[PDB]
RNA sequence: UUAAUAGGGACGGUCGGGGGCAUCAGUAUUCAAUUGUCAGAGGUGAAAUUCUUGGAUUUAUUGAAGACUAACUACUGCGAAAGCAUUUGCCAAGGACGUUUUCAUUAAUCAAGAACGAAACUAUGCCGACUAGGGAUCGGGUGGUGUUUUUUUAAUGACCCACUCGGCACCUUACGAGAGGAGUAUGGUCGCAAGGCUGAAACUUAAAGGAA
């Protein structure tokens, strides 16, 4: 559990297939897979000490195309979840407001512009 | 960048590049790698243009 | 709503609001009281002499076909059941699931079922010794 | 030469998916000279070989396809069963416990949260993992599909898979290195009498008056 | 056409190419990878299998049969039901060396019930 | 006196992988008996260990022993919970439904007491005395309809739609007083600790090593 090499590759395995022996280690690893890598460590870090809305900051887009992004992405979970559902496989548990982390948020980076979840709806 | 940080050819290439900038006078300072985004601007390479270094050695009002 | 069970089913009979006799009825209500005599006679308890009755005689409700119950019918002229019939069943379904445990020593799953039955069996015996129908004495086996 | 042929009935739901994807599914099997059937009545896919089939045991992969294309393994994934490196595996996960409790909370270990279990097991492995129901099915290279069956075998018998994914990243590195090679690597590796009638109920307190 | 019986049991760590008659009770050529390499580590592989097959493919020509049914098995039980890699290539190999392929079966033991302890 | 959309009991066709005692089957594992052939077989990342020309592994026939009840297996069923998955019979028991059958308040919640009864390891759901719903499904019942079905041997269902009672869950909705973390510094206390080649000190001392 205090394995940091372990635990960061656990985390981090999304990405690594996303955007691929695999090259995990620091020094191997490039391309956007660096870049990723990197920016979700220090969120981690900084999520402890820093103010919640500071630290995390969702990237300004229009009204038409973000309830759009999620309208769509939302969709996306559903055939993933009633396909899965359908069939026998098991899936992560996720938590009620939090939308599910499918392949596409990864690559897509979805969750800069959508976020986690509606904090809207998550505040009343 | 998006080379492993400890390549020894990231690191060469980001030093030549930081040579050569600072040589034609477009970078004030060598020492933070990050100044090639940051500090890369084109009033930067307009700054050392030759009405704008006659005014600096004030050979021009 | 069952007492010892988690059902909650509301299947009963729905008395007509009437309380008089069915116009179709053309029956005399002495000749269903001697009926009533000769099924108690022949050893049926008052639950069934009713069925039987409703099914092929055209009784709805004894009480008012006739204005008394089959209870207080069979009473009148002689016939009462040593103990309640409710009672009587429960001691039967008692004394089977006891024989069954004889033979059967490993059936612990008759074993909470006889305690089920015997905590019935209290509940009921109690009741009846309060209203005095059951002599005070009384106690099961 | 008689045709040897395979059936494999697929449930309802998977209708709508398999109908879109049989042109693609025709066109990577007409290559090996197989004929492919795909009857939406009877729900079922049919792989036979043709008097043009000159591999011999193509026809079995080809049965393995259909197979993992019922049990709603995408087109794009179950293709690549046709190469000679890959194959197919099925787990048998449900007799290994008897509390429903703990077999659903070891089979989500074998998930873990997120999926960074699973997904971590299929990088180190390089196999495609899915866990349904009481089995896991598993698509890979040989030395990979050995490899999930200890992982998932030992998950249900309450060793955490986090201990195999740790001991996986070990043993590539240590495979990398030639003079330990000879060498174990287990160093290196973390570590009165039943009675059948009821007692009798005390009385209530008006049953003592009584 | 005179037709034998070619039962191969692909394990993951060795393969065994047997050709016996119809009946079974008669072996005419048994021949296991292990016996084709130098390296216990390569006994499963698919060279190893090939080998195999064309020296049961040569002796099976020489006794006279001409056909062969395949009867491809894993080592099934409580354990893997697939073949491994070893099976499929001897079943390409036996085509090549001429013998012809009558019907192609999995026979791998399938337990109906484990002796797997649910406790 | 009513006969509570309180409770108990009765009767009718049912439902269940509920319980107990026998019984039947199954492939697999282990062992054994014969059976063809010959040098490997299992296992590992490699090995070691184990079996083996007295025939291992493997092939075919056959027998026995213990365990188990695959695929069908479901966000389905039963049971107070723990738990329960082959066939057939017996023993009692139980749920819901149907009843114009019966007792007539016999009830509810309950400290005490009574019965039954290696492991965890990433999770989480505002709560309630609380409204109106939607789809799907299990058991029962009523009605409609027309396809499977079938005919004076006996039995006599499956599917579709509508209603309704009772369940396992899912998605929604109206209402309600429901009354320390992360760090930094240390003229204190208690512990752990530096060094100078070894031999080698009372001996400037051998051989052999270390360094170079
Ligand atoms: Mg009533
Ligand atoms: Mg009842
Ligand atoms: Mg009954
Ligand atoms: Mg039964
Ligand atoms: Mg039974
Ligand atoms: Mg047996
Ligand atoms: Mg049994
Ligand atoms: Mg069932
Ligand atoms: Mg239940
Ligand atoms: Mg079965
Ligand atoms: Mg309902």
């Amino acid at each position: 559990q205090n394995d940091l090499e372990l635990q960061q590759f656990l985390r981090e395995s999304h990405l690594l297939s996303a955007f691929n022996g695999i090259v995990y280690q620091d020094d191997q690893v490039i391309g956007k897979a660096r870049s990723r890598t990197l920016e979700m460590r220090l969120n981690r870090l900084s999520r402890v000490n820093g103010h919640q809305d500071k630290i995390n900051k969702l990237e300004k887009v229009p009204m038409h195309i973000r309830r759009g992004m999620i309208d769509k992405h939302v969709k996306r979970i559903k055939k993933y979840e009633q396909e899965a559902a359908e069939g026998g496989i098991v899936l992560s548990k996720v938590k009620k407001g939090q939308f599910r982390k499918i392949e596409s948020t990864y690559k897509k980076d979805i969750e800069r512009r959508i976020g986690g979840s509606i904090k809207a709806r998550d505040k009343e | 960048s998006l080379l492993p940080p400890t390549d020894p050819f990231r690191r060469k290439h980001e030093q030549l590049l930081l040579d050569k900038l600072y040589a034609m006078g477009v970078l004030t300072t060598k020492s933070k790698i990050s100044d090639l985004e940051n500090k890369v601007t084109v009033s930067a390479i307009c700054r050392r243009r030759l009405p704008v270094i006659m005014h600096r050695l004030k050979m021009a009002e | 709503g069952r007492m010892h069970s988690a059902g909650k089913g509301i299947s009963s009979s729905a008395i007509p609001y009437s309380r008089n006799a069915p116009a179709w009825f053309k029956l005399s209500s002495e000749s269903v009281i001697e009926q009533i005599v000769k099924y108690a006679r022949k050893g049926l308890t008052p639950s069934q002499i009713g069925v039987l009755l409703r099914d092929a005689h055209g009784v709805t409700q004894a009480r008012v076909i006739t204005g008394n119950k089959i209870m207080r019918i069979l009473k009148s002229n002689g016939l009462a059941p040593e103990i309640p019939e409710d009672l009587y069943y429960l001691i039967k379904k008692a004394v089977s699931v006891r024989k069954h445990l004889e033979r059967n020593r490993k059936d612990k799953d008759a074993k909470f079922r006889l305690i089920l039955i015997e905590s019935r069996i209290h509940r009921l015996a109690r009741y009846y010794r309060t209203v005095a129908v059951l002599p005070p004495n009384w106690k099961y086996e | 030469a008689e045709e040897s042929s395979f059936m494999t009935l697929f449930p309802k739901y998977r209708e709508s998916y398999l109908k879109t994807i049989w042109n693609d599914v025709t066109r990577a099997l007409d290559k090996h000279n197989i004929a492919c059937v795909l009857d939406l009545v009877e729900g079922s896919m049919t792989v036979k070989t043709t008097r043009k089939t000159y591999d011999p045991a193509i026809i079995l992969k080809a049965r393995d396809l259909i197979k993992l294309l019922a049990r709603s393994v995408p087109f794009p994934q179950a293709v690549k069963i046709l190469q000679d490196d890959m194959a197919c595996d099925v787990i048998k996960i449900g007799n290994f416990v008897t509390n429903k409790e703990r077999f659903v909370k070891r089979r989500q270990r074998l998930v873990g949260p997120n999926g960074n279990t699973l997904k971590a097991l299929e990088l180190l492995t390089k196999c495609y993992i899915l866990v349904q129901g009481n089995t896991v099915s598993a698509m890979g290279p040989f030395k990979g599909l050995k490899e999930v069956r200890r992982v998932v075998e030992d998950c249900m018998k309450n060793i955490h898979p986090i201990y195999h994914i740790k001991e996986l990243m070990i043993k590539r590195e240590l495979a990398k290195r030639p003079e330990l090679a000879n060498e174990d690597w287990s160093r290196f590796l973390p570590m009165k009498v039943y009675t059948p009638f009821p007692p009798a109920q005390l009385p209530r307190k008006v049953d003592l008056e009584i | 056409q005179v037709f034998g019986v070619a039962r191969i049991y692909a394990s993951f760590n060795d393969t065994f190419v047997h050709v016996t008659d119809l009946s079974g009770k008669e072996t005419i050529a048994r021949v296991t990878g292990g016996m084709k390499v130098k390296a216990d580590r390569d006994e499963s592989s698919p060279y190893a299998a090939m080998l195999a097959a064309q020296d049961v493919a040569a002796k099976c020509k020489e006794v006279g049969i001409t056909a062969v049914h395949v009867k491809i098995r894993a080592t099934g039980g409580t354990r893997t039901k697939t073949p491994g890699p070893g099976g499929q290539a001897a079943l390409r190999a036996l085509a090549r060396s001429g013998l012809r392929i009558g019907r192609i079966e999995d026979v791998t033991p399938v337990p109906s019930d484990s002796t797997r302890k649910k406790g």
